[PDB]
């Protein structure tokens, strides 16, 4: 460990977008859309979409850990902590070589294959009293979710039901005791975000987490199931995450595709209510992968040399 | 750039008997490969698609094989109706480049017929118009292989005149060629003799027939 203090931001780290950056980089010559749309204005309102036609090879896309090394001049600067915000003084810091070997998994509403957290659920938030920031949940103990080609996933109807549990307790313990936790879907938006998408064997899977997310504080939903299953599409036609816009991929074509995943984390997003009773509605949320990367790079900050 | 040949240019076969059609391609096109059907003067019909795979509603005679840059629709017990010219298409590359293969006439093979040649004269109402055109009919026959020759005053020149078979019919399944030797009102004067020979396969030997003019 380092002995000093110094600040530390996750909510405005520089390496989440190096990172990002390059995890859109390292798309680019990994899945190559058959056809890709993007917005192109003057400003003079009218926007022509620019289209790219390129060659659309399925290969199965699977993310490679990966290391983030200071090279000279700079060094990483790593917190240290059971309970980090992530934003502010950090005693226990400590410089390192490289940063844990991070498998750069894009997407929404649920973090997968992520890292869990040490002590207990913890909830990071730029500002919990804004309604408008991602809430990033990070789980200390994983629940697998398997997710297949053949249209769904499957996930431990137990294992949810305690997680949503030990994250609920975790929200009022920051937004008030005597409050009632509420878990709701999506509100709206784009497929992306409504739904638990991600990419598994270059295919873009679009799972309902509802049933993943229609917790209230009260009852319980394990009647006649003992594992929860979200009926997930692969589509071909989606929105990007790289830069507003369209992509279609080719069709599936591997006898299979399958994932088990380890949901490490969540990203949830409670409604304002405008000071309304006790009662905060949480909601999926994500679709900005910087969340993620964050939810990585939380305790790091790479720093010039002295 | 994908280049897409179906070698038997024409098949004569009778119906009941089976029928076999090759396309051949440039690189490999996997199996994005149709097979589409055409009658003379209709849109063309979706036979088989993905090489071996017939589309909704199709006689299971036609059989779709092939994968890479061979494939073939073999037609078990031919039919009546199945006379047409088949293609093949190729919609494997993308950026999206399709081509389609040149084709193939599943001709009705029969008894080699004979044409009954008839030279009609230019009526004189069509020649006080300014020009003349000499019709030469060569009525029902088989191979639609038949070499016309027009000649004038025995003089074996060959150009202005324009030939057009017929499709295959129904009933006697055969062709009918109809060459014109469209001359002018002052050559067509300066001339005696209009003879047109047809020189079919089911012919024992060359038939001239001819006119004078009157
Ligand atoms: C379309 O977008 C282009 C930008 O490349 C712009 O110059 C043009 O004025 C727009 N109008 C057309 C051609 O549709
Ligand atoms: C954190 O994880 C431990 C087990 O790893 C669990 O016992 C504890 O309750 C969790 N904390 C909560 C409730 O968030
Ligand atoms: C997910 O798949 C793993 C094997 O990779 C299996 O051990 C586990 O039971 C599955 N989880 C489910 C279906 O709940
Ligand atoms: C919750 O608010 C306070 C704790 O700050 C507590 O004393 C009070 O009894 C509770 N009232 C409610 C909102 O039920
Ligand atoms: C699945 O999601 C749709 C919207 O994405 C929702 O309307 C539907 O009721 C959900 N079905 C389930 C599994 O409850
Ligand atoms: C949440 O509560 C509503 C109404 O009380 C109920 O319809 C819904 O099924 C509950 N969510 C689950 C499945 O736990
Ligand atoms: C609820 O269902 C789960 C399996 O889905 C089972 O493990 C659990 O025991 C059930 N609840 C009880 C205690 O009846
Ligand atoms: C990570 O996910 C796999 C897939 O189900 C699981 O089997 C494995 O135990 C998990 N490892 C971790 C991070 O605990
Ligand atoms: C890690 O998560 C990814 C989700 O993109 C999944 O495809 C992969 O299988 C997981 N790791 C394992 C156990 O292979
Ligand atoms: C909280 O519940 C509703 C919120 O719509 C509100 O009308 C009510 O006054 C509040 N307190 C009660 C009655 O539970
Ligand atoms: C580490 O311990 C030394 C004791 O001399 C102290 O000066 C320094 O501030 C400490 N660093 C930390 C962890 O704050
Ligand atoms: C960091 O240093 C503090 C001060 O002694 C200590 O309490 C804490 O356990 C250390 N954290 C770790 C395990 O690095």
């Amino acid at each position: 460990l380092e002995n000093v203090t110094e600040n530390f931001n996750m909510w405005k780290n520089n390496m989440v977008e190096q990172m990002h950056e390059d995890i859109i980089s390292l798309w680019d010559q990994s899945l190559k859309p058959c056809v890709k749309l993007t917005p192109l204005c003057v400003g003079a309102g009218s926007c022509n979409t620019s289209v790219i036609t390129q060659a659309c090879p399925k290969v199965s896309f699977e993310p490679i850990p990966i290391h983030y090394c200071a090279p000279a001049g700079f060094a990483i600067l790593k917190c240290n902590d059971k309970k980090f915000n992530g934003t502010g003084p950090c005693t226990n810091v400590s410089t390192v070589q490289c940063t844990h070997g991070i498998r750069p998994v894009v997407s929404t509403q649920l973090l997968l294959n992520g890292s869990l957290a040490e002590e207990e659920i913890v909830i990071r938030s730029e500002n919990f009293t804004n309604n408008a920031k991602t809430i990033i949940v990070q789980l200390n103990e994983s629940v697998v979710i398997n997710c297949t080609g053949a249209g769904h996933c499957n996930l431990s109807k137990t294992q949810w039901e305690n997680t949503l549990e030990q994250i609920a307790i975790k929200l009022k313990e920051q937004f008030g005791n005597n409050k009632t936790i509420i878990f709701n879907p999506s509100s709206g938006g784009d497929p992306e975000i409504v739904t638990h998408s991600f990419n598994c064997g270059g295919e873009f899977f679009y799972c309902n987490s509802t049933q993943l997310f229609t917790w209230n504080d009260t009852r319980k939903l394990n009647n006649t199931g003992r594992n929860i299953t979200l009926p997930c599409r692969i589509k071909q036609i989606i929105n990007m995450w790289q830069e507003v816009g369209k992509a279609m991929y080719a069709p599936p074509i591997r006898g299979q595709i399958r994932c088990s995943s380890n949901i490490t984390g969540l990203l949830l997003t409670r409604d304002g209510g405008k000071d309304t009773n006790g009662t905060e509605i949480f909601r999926p949320g994500g679709g900005d992968m910087r969340d993620n990367w964050r939810s990585e790079l939380y305790k790091y900050k790479v720093v010039k040399i002295e | 750039d994908i280049v897409m040949t179906q070698s038997p240019a024409t098949l004569s076969v009778s119906p009941g008997e089976r029928a076999t059609l090759s396309c051949r391609a440039s690189e490999s096109v996997s199996s994005d490969l149709a097979w589409y059907q055409q009658k003379p003067g209709q849109a063309p019909r979706l036979l088989i698609y993905g090489a071996s795979t017939r589309a909704t509603g199709v006689p299971a005679r036609f059989s779709g094989s092939g994968s890479g840059a061979e494939f073939t629709l073999t037609i078990s017990s031919l039919q009546s109706e199945d006379f047409a010219v088949y293609y093949c298409q190729q919609y494997n590359n993308w950026p999206p480049r399709y081509t389609f293969g040149q084709g193939t006439r599943l001709e009705i093979k029969r008894t080699v017929a004979a044409p009954s040649v008839f030279i009609f004269p230019p009526s004189d109402e069509q020649l006080k118009s300014g020009t003349a055109s000499v019709v030469c009919l060569l009525n029902n026959f088989y191979p639609r292989e038949a070499k016309v020759q027009w000649k004038v005053d025995n003089a074996l020149q060959s150009g202005n005149s324009q030939e057009s078979v017929t499709e295959q019919d129904s009933k006697d399944s055969t062709y009918s060629l109809s060459s014109t030797l469209t001359l002018s009102k002052a050559d067509y004067e300066k001339h005696k003799v209009y003879a047109c020979e047809v020189t079919h396969q089911g012919l024992s030997s060359p038939v001239t027939k001819s006119f004078n003019r009157g």
